[PDB]
């Protein structure tokens, strides 16, 4: 719908080039952090369904797991911040190149504005 | 739009209506499928022909083999439900009703 | 939902079909290139909230030489004030619009 | 929307060439190679304005040159030419192939009375040019100016402030 | 390829008419792309004037261009009639 | 039936929709959509039984119908615009046409009725790919002309699967039927928002295809097909149960688990819109697939059905095969609403 | 020539036409006599009812079906 | 309103619909598409169509002679119905008869919509062309473009009709 | 219009010939001579009970190896294009998969009747 068709728009990128501009989520981010924990648990959960010992059964698959998880996260975590970077720009140009749309309104004062009181009783 | 458009819909129409309408047998309902399909090719036909539209001239060819194709399937459905009833009466398939 | 592959990779798996204005076996020309041509140009890169206000005039053109609404109807209100009129007996059509003309090549 | 101008009927005579197919075909070959700048010159004028009204001229400057071709053709031999297109009318499909004889003794009289030489294979077929001081039109499509674009996506890509904004998220 | 002498001989020995569809197939599917002469069937269908070939409006910029049919310029057939 | 050929099958199918997810033609996602239903019917009738001719017989029918109405539509459209491109869909006639064409494709109420029947005579691998892979190609030709949609009828008819799946999953004690009403609902809620953003509708999409996946894997694992035989499980294999119960609660959509954040995102959506009574009534109906969700897990896990003698034969034996992404879809099904910002990578 | 011979022909009937619906129709208080159907005013090709609405049914019919019929 | 030829061609059609649509027995429906399959193909013979209307005409008549032996040996009673012999199947062919009538009655007299929008009559032949040009024939070349143009379309059909084949067998099986 | 004149002639010659064959002869018909004709006995059931067909799977075949004879016959016309090499692939392709269709039925015994 809204994004769906925008100028310049290479179909299956994932991940344009002018996205190399913003920067890179820190590898400590508490998303990542949780896309561990995400890991982690389906490694868990991997254990206790085949019947093997949760917590010690098997270690690479675990790490595994967790690495795929966080692999995947972090170029998760990159698109999303692209996409959200793109509509801050969007929005701002926008209000910039239509200022009749979004004009600055007169700044008053408490001191002027007669707002009605309602008492409590 | 010209009368024999009007006739070619009708008849479109006329076949989904006896589609939808179920009497007993499935060869039937077989038939108004193939119907449809015939209605849909001339209706296509005649646009076709009458905007002088050369490459779209193949589409029919494509659309029967594809009716072909449905007209297949339902006959092979209907073979094994007669092999299972001994008839192709549409009320023996009532036994997902439970 | 749509995945452009085609224009990712540069294929036109079907696109070569879709409009009457693209490459005809022979330049065989369809009934419409023109207006169909005049259409798409207008409409091209506005986007489509855009073209259908700002280019409902050739979009308009194109829907009446396609489907041919409007040329019927004047064409039938001639010929049925024509029948009026002949019945009425005051019109008299000349030679040419009975067969009686003299062709030319 | 508009009125269709129309040319009027004095507009639109003149001398027609009223030979029938089969001697069109019998003289088709000579013909191309003699009328050729006026044809050009129509069929250019035809595929440039787009409308048989701008190019009446052309076509009567076609009709005139075609009726010129043929006067040479009766005035200088008309019995070896009567032959070949007797030929050519008896056969339902009017096949060239079916009497070489009479094409034969027409060429040869086109040839030593005329000096004509009949064009040879795939040389009536070729693209060729032609010098006009026809203006070219400037918009024969009769075009409308079209809308302007969407502006641009200028400038250089900022984090968004604040993050996504999302209920209680803060990235 | 020793084994495969014996396969062909059952199989002309019991399938002859299944042998000859194969053989036959096979050739119609590799000869084409060792042919000189498919090049000039192709040649030949480009060669076919369907269509009237409309003229070029002049700019003096055109040296192979022909401005007659006649004219030595353009496309020739003479290999046409030699075929 | 033979691995290759049912191979070339499942790839048959899965081409057929991509075929309708890649093609900018109408006459090309036609064929793609008939090319799926042509692979598609031998997958039900895997194993043999009348039960599987009955499935295939009907949901052939319904889709060859819902193939007639597209193609009707698809001319309909070209009559009155020579137009051969997925775009606006610039007749209104033909519009209805092609809304009502991929309504009884999806399932949508009324044309709801093949669903239950068609998933409950089939196994519950073809169940399965039924009621997920099944659903993209419709949801993504809707997607594609949503702009040209009328919400009047759309709204409708998404209202009503909501209504008619949470009503009759209420009197189901198979669990193929079950799933099928649920799948009816969950077809609603997607359908609601399409109008209004398609972002909402493919994350819906995806939340209810990880879910599905998990519920049926789980299902698969504990060869259960019936409430009764789903309560003997606790019996071997409680972990089974307990996760089971975990994704339950998640498809009913209670917070903080997955389920909740794509009727949280659509409600969001369509009251940045005015649109404010029909979110209030899709969430007081979707308490009744919650209802039938918690019979399921009092039956399962929260309580302790009687066992059979013979089950001790079984506490010796393990899980031949086991389903890979099995661990990974339970993950993903419960425990991702902290990550609900990651939608902005789908528009 | 043939080109030719058609756009004069063509041209012809269609002034032709142009006058007899001129005659017929200027009773009728708010008709534009010779007013097109496009917005646009480049030349568009006639529609064949257009040439022989006035005409017979014959010439109706061999213009319509001639070739078609001819076998 | 020139001999009205297409304008009957297309009302045998719709009749011959009715004909089938009743559900009279397979072999008079077979009967009924055979009678709109040939009209059909006269239909779009008169615009130009002449291959489209002879392919069609032939695959009909082949899926009609196998719909006919699958009738004789799966979709058979004692007493076969036709249109005059039971209720509703009368009830149905004379309603759609009634309704075709009704129809082309509100049509040439009056230009009222019916569904998508009213339309004009004044016989099919208006709309035409005036095209003079070509030594081919255009539908041949359009058609014969499928495969210079089509390949995509060549490629799935085929890969169709193969899984098609597969597709029966693996149907009619059994076991 | 003369195939239409042609068509009627012959129709309206069949039909004037069953005329002529049922008003010229002198008929006697009871209700021996119109029964149903067994060799020299009654029939026990009848003509219209189901009749098996132990050809059905090839039936099939046919509807879809009719419908390769409509991809099949514009071919004389696709040999004039000028890209000769692509229309060579395209149609030695759909023989080949149409040859590959015979060859899977008839190996998976889909081309014998039902015993
Ligand atoms: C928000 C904050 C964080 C919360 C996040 C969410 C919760 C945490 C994550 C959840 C997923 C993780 C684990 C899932 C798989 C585990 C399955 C399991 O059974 O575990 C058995 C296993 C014990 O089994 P065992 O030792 O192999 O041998 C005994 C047999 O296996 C015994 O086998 P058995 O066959 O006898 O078992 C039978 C039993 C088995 O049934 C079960 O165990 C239930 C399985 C849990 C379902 C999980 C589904 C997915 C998770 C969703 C969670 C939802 C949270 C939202 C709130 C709603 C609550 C539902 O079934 C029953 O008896 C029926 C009871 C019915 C009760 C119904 C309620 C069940 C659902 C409740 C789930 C709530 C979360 C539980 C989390 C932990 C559970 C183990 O448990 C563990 O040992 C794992 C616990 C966690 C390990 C972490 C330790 C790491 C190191 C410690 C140090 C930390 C860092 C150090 C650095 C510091 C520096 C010094
Ligand atoms: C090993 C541990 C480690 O390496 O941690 C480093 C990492 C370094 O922290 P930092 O970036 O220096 O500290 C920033 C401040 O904490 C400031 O933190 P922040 O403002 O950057 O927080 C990040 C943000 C985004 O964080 C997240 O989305 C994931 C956080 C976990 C969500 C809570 C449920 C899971 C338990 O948190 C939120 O937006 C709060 C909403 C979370 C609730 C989501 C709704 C469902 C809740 C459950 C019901 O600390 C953590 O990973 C904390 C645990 C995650
Ligand atoms: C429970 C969560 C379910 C998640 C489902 C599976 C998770 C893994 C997804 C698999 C990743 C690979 C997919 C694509 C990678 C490369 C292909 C690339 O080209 O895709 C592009 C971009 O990639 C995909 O579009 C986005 C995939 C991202 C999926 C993750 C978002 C999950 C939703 C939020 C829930 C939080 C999940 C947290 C992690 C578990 C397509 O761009 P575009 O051609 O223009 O899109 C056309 C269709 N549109 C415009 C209508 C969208
Ligand atoms: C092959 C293609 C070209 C053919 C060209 C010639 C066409 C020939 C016409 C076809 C009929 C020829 C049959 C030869 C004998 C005629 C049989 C029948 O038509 O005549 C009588 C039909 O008439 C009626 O039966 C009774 C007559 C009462 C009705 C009056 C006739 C209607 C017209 C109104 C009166 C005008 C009389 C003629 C003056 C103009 C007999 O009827 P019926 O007895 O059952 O059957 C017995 C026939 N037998 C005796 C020969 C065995
Ligand atoms: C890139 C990754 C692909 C992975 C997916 C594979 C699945 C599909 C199979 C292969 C993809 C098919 C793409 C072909 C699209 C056709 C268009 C392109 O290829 O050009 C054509 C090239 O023609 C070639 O013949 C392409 C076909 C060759 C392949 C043979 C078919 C085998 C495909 C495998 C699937 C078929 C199922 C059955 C297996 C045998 C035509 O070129 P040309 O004629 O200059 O231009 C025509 C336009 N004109 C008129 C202006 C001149
Ligand atoms: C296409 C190849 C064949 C050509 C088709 C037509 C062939 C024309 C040949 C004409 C030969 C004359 C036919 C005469 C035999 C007709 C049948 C017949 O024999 O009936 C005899 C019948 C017996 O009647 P009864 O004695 O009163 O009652 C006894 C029963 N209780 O007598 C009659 O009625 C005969 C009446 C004369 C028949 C008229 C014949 C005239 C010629 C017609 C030819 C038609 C061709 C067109
Ligand atoms: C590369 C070319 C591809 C295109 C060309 C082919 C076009 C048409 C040919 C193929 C059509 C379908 C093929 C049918 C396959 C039949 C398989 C089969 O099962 O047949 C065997 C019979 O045949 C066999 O035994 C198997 C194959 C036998 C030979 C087949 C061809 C082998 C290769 C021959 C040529 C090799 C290459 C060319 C070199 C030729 C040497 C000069 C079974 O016989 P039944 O009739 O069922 O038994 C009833 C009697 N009791």
């Amino acid at each position: 719908t809204m994004m769906s068709g925008r100028p310049g728009r290479v179909p299956l990128q994932f991940l344009p080039n002018e996205a190399r501009s913003l920067p890179p989520p820190k590898l400590t981010d508490p998303r990542l952090v949780y896309m561990g924990f995400l890991g982690y648990c389906s490694g868990l959960i991997d254990n206790a369904i085949r019947r093997r010992p949760v917590v010690s059964a098997g270690l690479h698959r675990q790490l595994l797991y967790v690495t795929s998880f966080v692999f995947f996260g972090y170029y998760l975590l990159k698109r999303q911040d692209y996409m959200y970077a793109l509509r801050d720009h969007d929005m701002f140009a926008y209000v910039k190149s239509h200022p009749e749309d979004f004009p600055e309104k007169d700044k008053k004062t408490y001191g002027e504005i007669l707002e009605e009181f309602h008492p409590v009783r | 739009m010209p009368l024999v458009y009007m006739n070619i819909i009708m008849a479109f129409a006329i076949a989904l209506a006896g589609l939808l309408m179920y009497r007993s047998h499935l060869m039937s309902s077989l038939l108004c499928l193939e119907g449809m399909m015939l209605s849909l090719f001339i209706m296509s036909t005649l646009i076709i022909l009458n905007t002088h539209f050369t490459l779209a001239n193949m589409m029919p060819i494509i659309l029967l083999v594809f009716a072909a194709c449905e007209a297949a399937l339902g006959l092979s459905l209907l073979v094994m439900v007669s092999n299972t009833y001994g008839t192709d009466y549409v009320q023996n398939l009532n036994l997902l009703q439970c | 939902p749509f995945f452009d592959v085609q224009k990712r990779l540069g294929l036109d798996l079907d696109r070569w079909m879709t409009i009457q204005s693209a490459e005809q076996p022979h330049k065989i020309p369809g009934r419409c290139h023109a207006f169909e041509k005049e259409w798409i140009e207008c409409a091209h890169g506005i986007g489509g909230i855009r073209a259908e206000k700002e280019c409902k005039i050739e979009f308009d053109d194109f829907v009446e030489c396609l489907l041919r609404q409007k040329t019927m109807k004047r064409l039938s209100a001639i010929k049925r004030q024509r029948d009026k009129l002949i019945k009425e007996g005051k019109y008299t059509p000349p030679p040419h619009h009975l067969g009686k003309e003299d062709p030319r090549p | 929307p508009g009125i269709v101008e129309l040319p009027t009927l004095e507009d639109l005579k003149v001398q027609e060439v009223k030979v029938s197919s089969s001697v069109l075909k019998a003289a088709a070959h000579h013909y191309g190679a003699q009328c050729d700048k006026p044809n050009k010159e129509f069929m250019l004028c035809r595929w440039e304005e787009k409308d048989p009204r701008r190019c009446l001229e052309e076509g009567k400057l076609v009709n005139q040159c075609a009726l010129d071709f043929f006067r040479q053709i009766k005035r200088h031999c008309a019995e070896p030419f009567t032959e070949y297109w007797t030929c050519i009318d008896y056969s339902g499909l009017q096949l060239f192939r079916h009497c070489r004889k009479q094409q034969a003794k027409f060429d040869e009289c086109v040839l030593d009375k005329l000096g004509w030489v009949r064009p040879d294979l795939g040389e009536l077929s070729k693209v060729t040019k032609v010098k006009t001081d026809r203006p070219l039109p400037e918009n024969p499509y009769h075009s409308r100016a079209r809308p302007e674009p969407n502006p641009e996506a200028e400038g250089d890509l900022k984090p968004a402030k604040h993050g996504s904004r999302l209920f209680f998220w803060t990235m | 390829a020793g084994r495969i002498a014996s396969f062909l001989k059952n199989a002309w020995a019991k399938e002859p008419v299944l042998v000859a569809s194969f053989a036959i197939g096979g050739l119609a599917i590799i000869l084409p792309s060792l042919s000189p002469y498919t090049n000039y069937a192709i040649r030949i269908n480009r060669a076919t004037p369907y269509n009237y070939p409309v003229p070029l409006r002049d700019d003096g910029n055109m040296p192979d261009v022909p401005s007659h049919p006649q004219d030595p310029q353009g496309p020739s057939l003479e290999w046409l009639k030699n075929l | 039936m033979n691995p290759i050929i049912y191979t070339t099958l499942i790839m048959t199918v899965m081409s057929g929709t991509m075929l309708v997810m890649i093609s900018s033609h109408w006459l090309l996602i036609w064929i793609g959509f008939e090319m799926n239903l042509l692979a598609m019917i031998p997958v039900l009738m895997k194993n043999f039984n009348p039960r599987a001719t009955e499935a295939a017989t009907k949901y052939f029918l319904t889709q060859a119908t819902a193939s007639m109405m597209l193609m009707m539509a698809i001319i309909i459209n070209l009559l009155y615009s020579g137009q051969w491109t997925i775009t606006k869909m610039f007749n209104p006639v033909a519009m209805t046409m092609m809304t009502m064409a991929l309504a009884m494709k999806l399932g949508l109420s009324p044309f709801h009725f093949w669903v239950p029947e068609v998933t409950q005579g089939i196994s519950l691998q073809a169940g399965l790919l039924l009621l997920t892979w099944q659903k993209l190609a419709p949801l993504s030709v809707l997607c594609q002309i949503s702009q040209s949609i009328n919400p009047n009828l759309m709204l409708t008819m998404a209202m009503l699967s909501i209504l008619i799946g949470g009503w009759g999953g209420l009197n189901q004690t198979q669990l193929r039927k079950i799933m099928a009403y649920s799948s009816i609902a969950h077809m609603g809620w997607m359908t609601a928002v399409l109008p209004y953003n398609t972002t909402m509708t493919i994350l819906n999409l995806l939340i209810y295809i990880t879910m599905t996946l998990a519920m049926f894997m789980l299902l698969i694992h504990s060869s259960a097909t019936t409430t009764l035989s789903l309560s003997h499980t606790w019996n071997k294999m409680p972990v089974i149960t307990s996760l089971m119960m975990v994704t339950l609660l998640s498809m009913g959509g209670l917070p903080p688990l997955s389920g909740f954040m794509p009727k949280w995102m659509i409600i969001q959506e369509m009251t940045k819109n005015e649109s404010i009574i029909m979110p209030t009534l899709m969430a007081m109906t979707a308490l009744l697939n919650l209802y039938f969700y918690m019979r399921l897990a009092y039956s399962s896990s929260l309580t302790m059905f009687p066992s059979t003698n013979n089950m001790k034969m079984k506490w010796q034996f393990e899980h031949t095969k086991q389903m890979k992404l099995l661990p990974t879809m339970i993950v993903l099904s419960t425990l991702v609403l902290p990550m609900t910002p990651a939608l902005s990578s789908l528009n | 020539l043939f080109q030719a011979e058609k756009d004069r022909r063509v041209l012809q009937m269609l002034r032709e036409n142009l006058e007899e619906e001129a005659i017929i129709m200027k009773d009728v208080p708010d008709w534009k006599v010779g007013e097109s159907v496009f917005h646009t005013t480049r030349w568009v090709t006639p529609m064949m009812g257009e040439l022989y609405g006035l005409r017979t049914n014959e010439e109706i019919l061999s213009a319509t079906y001639g070739f078609i019929w001819y076998t | 309103m020139t001999m009205y030829i297409a304008f009957i061609l297309s009302t045998i059609f719709v009749i011959g619909f009715v004909g089938f649509s009743s559900k009279p027995s397979p072999i008079y429906g077979g009967l009924g598409l055979i009678v709109s399959g040939g009209v059909g193909c006269g239909i779009v013979l008169n615009f130009g169509g002449s291959f489209l209307g002879l392919m069609v005409f032939l695959i009909y008549l082949g899926g009609m002679l196998v719909v006919f032996g699958y009738t004789t040996a799966m979709a058979t009673e004692m007493y076969p119905e036709v249109w005059v012999s039971n209720k509703t199947v009368f009830g149905a062919f004379v309603s759609g008869l009634m309704m075709e009538f009704c129809m082309v009655y509100y049509a040439l007299k009056e230009e009222e919509v019916e569904i998508i929008f009213k339309f004009n009559g004044l016989g099919d032949w208006v709309i035409y062309d005036t095209g003079d040009s070509g030594f081919f024939s255009e539908e041949a070349m359009g058609i014969a473009a499928l495969y210079s143009y089509g390949t995509w379309l060549v490629i799935v059909t085929g890969w169709s009709l193969l899984i098609g084949v597969v597709v029966i067998m693996e149907i009619t099986r059994g076991n | 219009m003369n195939i239409m004149l042609t068509l009627l002639t012959n129709v309206t010659l069949a039909s004037l010939l069953v005329l002529i064959a049922f008003w010229l002869p002198q008929l006697n018909a009871y209700s021996e001579k119109t029964s149903p004709y067994e060799c020299g006995f009654d029939p026990m059931g009848s003509a219209r009970l189901p009749f098996s067909m132990k050809f059905f799977l090839v039936a099939i075949t046919f509807l879809l190896f009719d419908l390769e004879i409509a991809l099949l016959l514009p071919l004389p016309w696709a040999s004039q294009t000028n890209n000769l090499k692509t229309m060579l692939t395209m149609a030695l392709f759909l023989l080949i998969l149409l040859a590959a269709s015979l060859a899977y039925e008839w190996t998976q015994k889909g081309l014998e009747w039902a015993e």
